[PDB]
Order: structure tokens, then sequence, then C-alpha cells
């Protein structure tokens, strides 16, 4: 016996809303902070 | 590589506080005063709401207090608590 | 201005409640507005945005205003809202002044927000029975003497009034009352002689009607400022030359305006006539010593006559510079160290100059200066003017050369405070959050401690209780306490820098 | 201890079914979906009471089923505290008795609740019983044992929703009582 | 400006350590005797007079105690003690040359005599927010959330 949940969220879309982003939630949004200007890796495997 | 981590060290630290019997005293003149601001009308919190049941001890620990008004000659005559 | 929008959101949560401080901050956001669209906005009933909005108006928070179409309309003013901040030190200096009679009826006059002299005397003397015991009592007599003698001397003032019904548009009554304010008995108490012993909690038709009152809130702002001042002077020169400054103050302030440039013309014969009799002082020396104090360089006192001999007058806005100033140097050097307070200054001083001359002027070697001044320019500190070498102001063609905008400067460290004291609130509250479990698990037991106490139940409880987890757990509650005095002691000093930025953004702005 | 809630919701009826009258399948399909699960704030469903009203009966473009809004009442466990309750044991434990009821088991006696005079076991986890002049500390409680008398003290709702992306306990505690007279086994009074 | 860049300049740094002992040097010199000037505080027109530290006399001072050895005559000194009046240790007094030894050197006594701090520390630096280097991120629910700010978390240990 567990928590009901309802199965079915389906909806449908009624608006849109343009907008604008500002630092704080730019980085919110993003999940890493890109550092190294490189591609790839030195050795023979060119991992990212 | 690796990104700095989120606290990055400082040399300069904030200056020590200054502290006295005066600075006590505004101290806690500021924390009685936050007392205070639980113990009379205009610190309206939200209306008591949702009984569970009719509970018999009812009858005994309601709080009783006398309706606020303030003087109506000051504001408009629109706003009438009743 | 939205870290102030912060401000008023704690401070209403901390003093009114939820519903008033959505009520405070949507008002504060929109403007000047009628109520149905207030109640529409926030969808709450009707009765809670009326009842907010009359105890709101009853501290003076709020003001409505009669409008076009018979339509009433209500305001706030963000100002008024970052005062009680201030309450501790007003009620310290009036502590200071008078009495602990005096302390109360400024406490009770503050608290209630308005509130006639009968009603607020029997108050204080009620509050005031728990002050003394064994037999001990008051009368109303001495409380009025310490009201009337507060009204002199301007810190209590009186709230506006109605006009009279039956004078003025007779008839139905308009919207709103559209109370009036008279200036003339702004210090003129109503008259009484009614007398009462309070009543010690035993547990076993006015004469002022409509004579309401409250502080006077710009003369302690004066009276703060003048405090500074003289501090000011006394670490300048000398406790005697400040005891001195504070002589011209006093005869300046019964008669100055506070917004003037400069105070009135005052003659050492009049500073000398009411020098304090218990300093050994002679005029010829009062008269050097004002002579001197003119010759000041940084010029804190200037001539301006020769009335009586002895003539001097106060420069206020130059002093509010310079109060200013030095408080920019001191955020810097420390912040930065010594050096970096000993570029600043230069680029002060030296209204428009060059890094090679800083180098050289300021002792700094390469590679150690040039980084300096892009961190202060970086955080804006320091402002970059630019002049070019062609109409093109490209960077190649253009001259480094520094400017200060000390205006602009103030304006972002009160930023910086009103953050700081939002960040700390936010804290303090946080802390107390998470420690309110704890905290009611020790009260509940110090009341059960402190209960039937005085009935004569055994002893055999005092360390019974004890022997729970509290008690390895009431030096985590002490560190708790101390860091909550520690945070307060850093709010309470932080408004102290408040009110120096505050005076000269103020006073350096004309508001025309 | 039951309570009647009422509820609304939209349920899809496919399309073999359209045989039968509408009302029934709705009343079928709500105790399909919603009996013996619990509710966040309302505590156990058990089934529904009535079906108040009806809505229209559309039909979505893409899909054969029809779509009905409706509005329903449903018989919810949600004990007040304070009830007297009668219950089967069903496990001892250190930090108290677990009793069942039988459709329902989340049920604790802690050891505060217990009398006094008995704190622990002979190492055996049947809890003991003890008593001033009669019953010499030799009376036990049996994991089932009788219904035995008890009132309700406290109870909590635990969230259980999923936390991060995708890819045991029940929601639902209470807390009995014990302590005062003629309660426990019928057999004391 | 090369190989001269002041005398001051040995070591081709400046010789900072030098420079700023002999700066401290100077300052803790007409310190004592703008401070015998207000010790006696001598007919006010004569306490301000002694407060004028003589800077030729200073100039004589530090040639001396092995100090300025280097090239010292009024220019490399005059602008050394110059590098000290270019802030808050001083203010104007110098009156021109001819007021003074010429001018007391650059004003080698102006305020150094004295200008104390006109005021104390600020708030804002005694306190960790407006330290902090990294402003603004801090946002209400974030990384630099003002729930964690270590400088505040120190601050508060300490
Ligand atoms: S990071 Fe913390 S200490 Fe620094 S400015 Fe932001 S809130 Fe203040």
């Amino acid at each position: 016996k567990e928590q009901f949940r309802e199965t079915d969220v389906a909806k449908k879309i009624s608006h849109i809303c343009f907008g604008m982003k500002s630092p704080e939630e730019m980085r919110q949004q993003a999940h890493i902070q890109v550092v190294s200007k490189n591609l790839y890796s030195q050795d023979n495997q060119h991992a990212p | 590589l690796k990104p700095p981590p989120l606290f990055p060290d400082t040399d300069y630290k904030p200056v020590p506080l200054k502290t006295g019997e005066g600075e006590e005293y505004m101290l806690a003149l500021k924390q009685e005063l936050r007392e205070t601001m639980k113990r009379m009308p205009y610190f309206i919190e939200t209306p008591e709401e949702r009984q569970d049941i009719e509970r018999y001890s009812k009858r005994y620990m309601k709080v009783y207090k006398e309706e606020w008004i303030p003087d109506w000659r000051r504001l408009p005559r629109e706003m009438m608590p009743r | 201005t939205q870290a102030e929008i912060k401000l008023c959101s704690l401070l209403l949560q901390e003093h009114f409640g939820e519903i008033v401080e959505k009520i405070g901050v949507h008002l504060i956001r929109t403007g000047s507005q009628p109520l149905r669209v207030i109640a529409h906005d926030t969808g709450t009933s009707l009765d809670q945005v009326k009842k907010a909005l009359c105890v709101l108006v009853q501290h003076n928070l709020v003001s409505y205003q009669v409008h076009k179409r018979g339509v009433v309309e209500y305001e706030a003013q963000c100002s008024r809202v970052l005062r009680m901040l201030r309450y501790p030190r007003y009620i310290y200096t009036t502590k200071t002044l008078y009495s602990d009679t005096g302390e109360l009826i400024v406490e009770e006059l503050l608290l209630n927000g308005k509130l006639t002299m009968s009603a607020v005397v029997k108050k204080v003397a009620d509050r005031l029975t728990e002050t003394m015991e064994d037999g001990k009592t008051m009368d109303y007599a001495e409380v009025s003497n310490t009201f009337v003698r507060l009204a002199d001397t301007h810190f209590v003032q009186r709230c506006p009034s109605v006009p009279t019904t039956e004078n003025s548009d007779p008839g139905p009554p308009p919207p709103a009352p559209t109370l009036v304010i008279n200036e003339k008995d702004m210090y003129l108490v109503p008259k009484l002689s009614l007398i009462g012993k309070g009543k010690r909690r035993r547990s076993s038709p006015i004469p002022d009607d409509g004579i309401y009152w409250q502080a006077n809130l710009d003369r302690f702002h004066q009276h703060f400022r003048d405090q500074a001042i003289v501090s000011a002077v006394a670490n300048r020169m000398d406790q005697t030359s400040s005891e001195i400054v504070r002589t011209m103050l006093r005869m300046s302030e019964i008669t100055t305006s506070s917004s003037a440039p400069f105070t009135q013309p005052l003659s050492s014969n009049e500073i000398f006539r009411s020098l304090p009799v218990g300093y050994n002082i002679s005029k010829q020396v009062l008269d050097q010593y004002l002579t001197l104090l003119a010759d000041d360089p940084l010029e804190f006192v200037g001539k301006s006559g020769d009335s009586g001999g002895g003539m001097y007058v106060i420069n206020l806005h130059k002093a509010l510079a310079s109060l200013a100033t030095a408080t920019l140097e001191s955020v810097v050097q420390e912040r930065f160290g010594s050096r970096c307070a000993r570029i600043f200054r230069l680029v002060l001083q030296k209204k428009h100059i060059e890094q090679k001359q800083v180098e050289d002027f300021a002792m700094i070697p390469a590679k150690e200066a040039k980084d300096m001044l892009y961190k202060m320019l970086s955080e804006n500190f320091m402002s970059l003017q630019e002049i070019p070498k062609t109409p093109d102001h490209a960077p190649s063609r253009t001259f480094y050369l520094y400017t200060v905008n000390i205006l602009s400067a103030a304006r972002m460290l009160l930023h910086r405070c009103y953050k700081s004291i939002a960040n700390l609130i936010e804290r303090r509250q946080f802390e107390t959050k998470e420690n309110k479990r704890l905290l009611e698990k020790s009260q509940r037991v110090e009341a059960i401690i402190a209960s039937m106490q005085a009935t004569g139940a055994e002893e055999a409880q005092l360390q019974e209780i004890e022997e729970m987890i509290t008690a390895p757990e009431r030096q985590q509650l002490e560190t708790l306490k101390r860091n909550v005095n520690k945070l307060d002691a850093s709010e309470i000093q932080v408004d102290e820098t408040i009110f120096l930025l505050e005076s000269y953004i103020e006073c350096t702005m004309k508001r025309q | 201890m039951f309570v009647l809630v009422e509820m609304v919701d939209t349920v899809r009826i496919p399309p073999w079914q359209f045989e039968r009258k509408l009302n029934d399948s709705i009343a079928e399909e709500l105790n399909k979906k919603l009996a013996n699960k619990v509710v966040y704030n309302v505590g156990l469903c058990i089934c529904l009471f009535d079906i108040t009203k009806l809505e229209d009966a559309y039909v979505f473009p893409g899909d054969g089923a029809s779509h009905t809004k409706v509005h329903f009442r449903c018989v919810v466990f949600h004990p007040f505290l304070d009830e007297i309750l009668i219950g089967k044991i069903k496990g001892c434990s250190p930090e108290g008795v677990h009793v069942s009821l039988g459709f329902f088991d989340d049920i604790l006696i802690p050891p505060e609740s217990l009398q006094q005079p008995a704190k622990f076991d002979e190492a055996e986890q049947v809890w003991v019983w003890e008593y001033e002049t009669e019953e010499g500390a030799h009376d036990l409680y049996m994991d089932t044992g009788e219904e035995i008398r008890f009132r309700v003290v406290d109870e909590s709702f635990v969230d259980t929703s999923p936390t991060g992306p995708s890819s045991k306990e029940a929601p639902y505690t209470l807390v009995g009582s014990i302590s005062e007279p003629g309660l426990g086994l019928l057999s004391w009074w | 400006r090369s190989v001269t860049g002041g005398a001051w300049y040995s070591d081709q740094d400046f010789e900072s350590e030098f420079v700023e002992v002999l700066n401290q040097q100077c300052f803790k010199f007409l310190q004592s005797k703008a401070e015998t000037a207000r010790e006696s505080k001598q007919n006010p027109m004569i306490q301000r007079n002694s407060s004028f530290a003589s800077s030729h006399e200073v100039w004589k001072y530090i040639c001396e105690l092995g100090i300025s050895k280097v090239e010292l005559s009024m220019e490399d000194i005059e602008t050394i003690l110059n590098t000290l009046i270019y802030d808050g240790k001083v203010e104007m007094t110098i009156i021109a040359a001819k007021e003074g030894t010429v001018g007391s050197v650059d004003g080698h006594m102006k305020l150094y005599r004295a200008v104390n701090p006109i005021i104390p520390p600020t708030g804002l630096v005694r306190a960790p927010c407006g330290l902090c280097p990294v402003f603004d991120d801090c946002h209400e629910g974030g990384e630099i959330s003002p729930s964690n700010c270590i400088y505040m978390t120190e601050w508060l240990e300490f």
C-alpha cells in the first residue's frame, strides 16, 4: 500500500510568453561551467 | 580544468565588532522590541481556521478578547470590522 | 530599489505578519491605487485588506488621499519603512536625555504610532508599576511633567486632526475625512488634572479627546547629526574644542533650519554666556579657540562676519562632504590595505592623473599599482573618464584619466548595506527556524519547572526534569543565543553607518 | 474513524464498453483506480460512496473513447486523535508494540505509552507486564492476542514522491496509548 | 626615466623596502616633533608653528642615521616626502615655498603632524557581505545562496 499518484498528466498548450533571462537564471538553468578552450584529449582516444 | 571553489579565500577580514554596556543595552532592547511585536492587535495573524471536531474542551480554552477598533473619525467610512 | 523592497518584506514579516507583508509589498510595488484593484490583485478577502490598511494607517505607515471622481487612493513612502531599525537608537538617546519615564513615553508612542497625552501617561504609569515595589506609588503628575518637558523640547509632535464637520461641508460626509495638519499647536500640550495610582497587577471620559501625537523623527535625525558632528570635532582636535563646538551647535539648533548649508549667525559673546559655568574658561580663551578653529584647514567652520567681535558659522554641506569622503577612505583601506587607500586618496586629490604619475607619486612598484587600479575600476569605486586623442574615441587614441563621482559611489554602498542587512536578517531567521525544535523542547520544560513553584510542590523535579538530553545541549543553545546576539550587534553597527551614508545623499541633493 | 470526502475527476471509457450503461462503468473505473490506496491529506481510501453529478461525455479528436468529468463521494479511513480503538496485536519491538486492525497495520504503542511498572523483558521480544500486588511481573503480550483497547495519540503523513530524474515504509503511521486504566487486554478488567 | 627613476630606483625596484621604511621613519620623527608641539600646546599659533616640522631639518635628520647616503638634496627627498603627501597622511598646509623652509620642503609637515583619521572604520568594511569579493551571485536560492556565504560562516564563527 503506497501513496496514490495520478497516472495521466496530459495537457494542452494555451499561451506562449516570450521574455528574457538574467544572469542568475541563466546559471540556474545550466548544468556545467565550460572553462577549457580545447576540444579533445591529447591521447589517441580523442575523448572530449 | 577544475573551476575555483565557490569560496575563494580573502586575505582581509572583517574588523572586530565594538562592544560595551551601551551596545549590550542596544542589543537587549532590540530583542525586547522583537518580543513586543507579538502581543497586541496590530500583529495581524491569519484568523483561526479548520477545527477538527466538537471537542468538549472548546468551552474552556477559547481565547477571548475585545474587538479592536481605531477611532473612526480619523479614517474613511468604508472598512468597518463590525 | 529591489533590495529595499526585500527589506520592506522582511520588516513587514517581522513586525506584522504574512498578510500585512503581502499587502504592503504589493502596494509599494504598484503605487497609489484604489482599494478595489488591490483586493482584486491580492485575491484575498477584502476584510483582511481593510484590517491591514487600518493598522498601517494607524502607525502612519500608509497614507490615503482623496482623488478625482470621488475615489480614494492609498499610498506608502519607502523611506518611512526604513526607520524602525533606528528606534533602538531613538530610545537610547532619549534615555540619555531623559529618565526612564521619558523612555517609556517614547516607547509607548512609537509602538502605538499615535496616542493622546492622557492615555499615554496612564499606560506609562501602569507599565511602570512593576518597576518599583515595597509600597511605592506614583501619580500622573510626574509623568505629565516629563511629557510636557518632552513636548516643549520638540521630541513630541502633534498628529494631524480632522476639519470641523459643522463648520465645513455640512451634510453627508465625503469618502474620506481629509485630515489637516496644524503647525502652531505642534508643541502645545492640552490640559488635564487627573491623577491615578497604578494597579500592581492584582487582577481585582477623555479631556484631551482627539489630540493625538507622534514622535518627531526629524528632530532625532538632526540630534544624531549633531552628535556625529561633535564626535568628528572631538576626534579632530580635542575634547575642549568639541565642548566648544557642542556650544555653537546648541544656540544654532534652537533657531537654525535643518536644511540650509549654513547655520544662523552666532556671536562669541552669546557663546560665552551660554558656556557652562563648570568649565574654567575665559572670554579671551574662547575667542582664541574660535579664531584658531576658524583657521582650521579642513574649513570645519568659517568666519562669515564680525558681529559681536567673535562671529562664526558652521559649514554643513562641506562637512558632510568630508564626513562621507572619510568613510569612503575607510571602506577602501581595510578591504584593500593602506597602500590602496594611499592611491585612492591620491586620485581624489589629484583630480586628473595617469598611472605612471601614480607609481612615481605613490611610491608603488611597477606591476603592483596597475592591477590595483584595475581592481578599483572593475569594482566601479573608480570611474574612468577617458578623454580622447581623436574624435573617434578609439582606445589607441585616448588618455586614461581617472575621476571620482562621490555621489554615485555612496549609492552603491547604500545598495551594499541594504543587501547586507537583508542577508543578516535571513541568516538569523534561518538559524531560528532550524533550532526552533530544540527551542520549544527547552521552553516547555522551563515552563514546567517554573510552573507550580509557588504552590508548594515537592522539590523532586529540578534534577529529574534535567536528566533528559536537553542538558548536554544547553551549551549548543548558548552557542545559538550568542550567535543571534552577535548577528544583532552586527546589524546595530551597520545602522550607525547607514545614518551617515543617508545623511549625505540627502544633504547632497536639493530635492527641487 | 471513517470520514466521507467529495472529489472530482475525468474518466476515459474505452470504446468496447459503450454497451453497458455509463454510470456503472464510471463507478467501476473509479473503484478500480482509487481503491485500497492512500491520499497525502485524507488517509486511506476504501471505496466510492455515490456519484452526485455527471457532465457531458466528449470525444476528443484522434481517439475513440469518451471522456467525462465526474463529481463523486468516497469514504476514507481518517481516524482523529483520541479515538478509542480495539485491534489485534501483530508484533513486539523494543520501541513499542505493533497493532493491527486487519485491513491496516501501521499502529505502534511506544513504551512511554505502556504502564509505568513494565519497562523491558527478559531479553525476549515478547513484551511483559508488571503490577504492584497481584500480577507479579509475569503477564506478557502475545504477538496477535485479542483486540486490545487503545487510544490514538499521534499520526503523520510522510511523502514518498519520486525525487531526482527517474531511472518501502507506508506513508501513514499512527501512535496509540495504553496507559489509562481499562485499556489493553480485556482480561485485566 | 630609466636608470634614474629617482635615485631610490636602486636595485631597479624603487627599493620598495627602503622607500617604505624611510617614509615610516620620516613620519614617526615628524610625529615626535609635532608631538612636542602638541604636548606643549604652545600658545596655539606657536603650537602649529612647532608642528611645522621643518623639512630642511627633516632633510638633515634623514641624511644621518645612515639612512639617506643615497642622493638626498631636496629633489629626491622632497619627492619621496611627496609620495607620502599623496594620501590622508597629509592635508594642505604648504603656504607656498616662501613661508617655511622652502615651504617646509613640499610641505613635509603639512598634516603629517596629525590629520587624525577624520572618522573611524565603517560598518560596511566591518561586515562580510560588503567585503565579499564575489558580490551579486549570492541569490536567495542558488549555489552561493547567502545561506552558506562561508565568509559569513567564518565571520559567524568569529
Ligand atoms: S557572496 Fe555573500 S558575502 Fe559576498 S556579497 Fe554576496 S551575500 Fe554578501
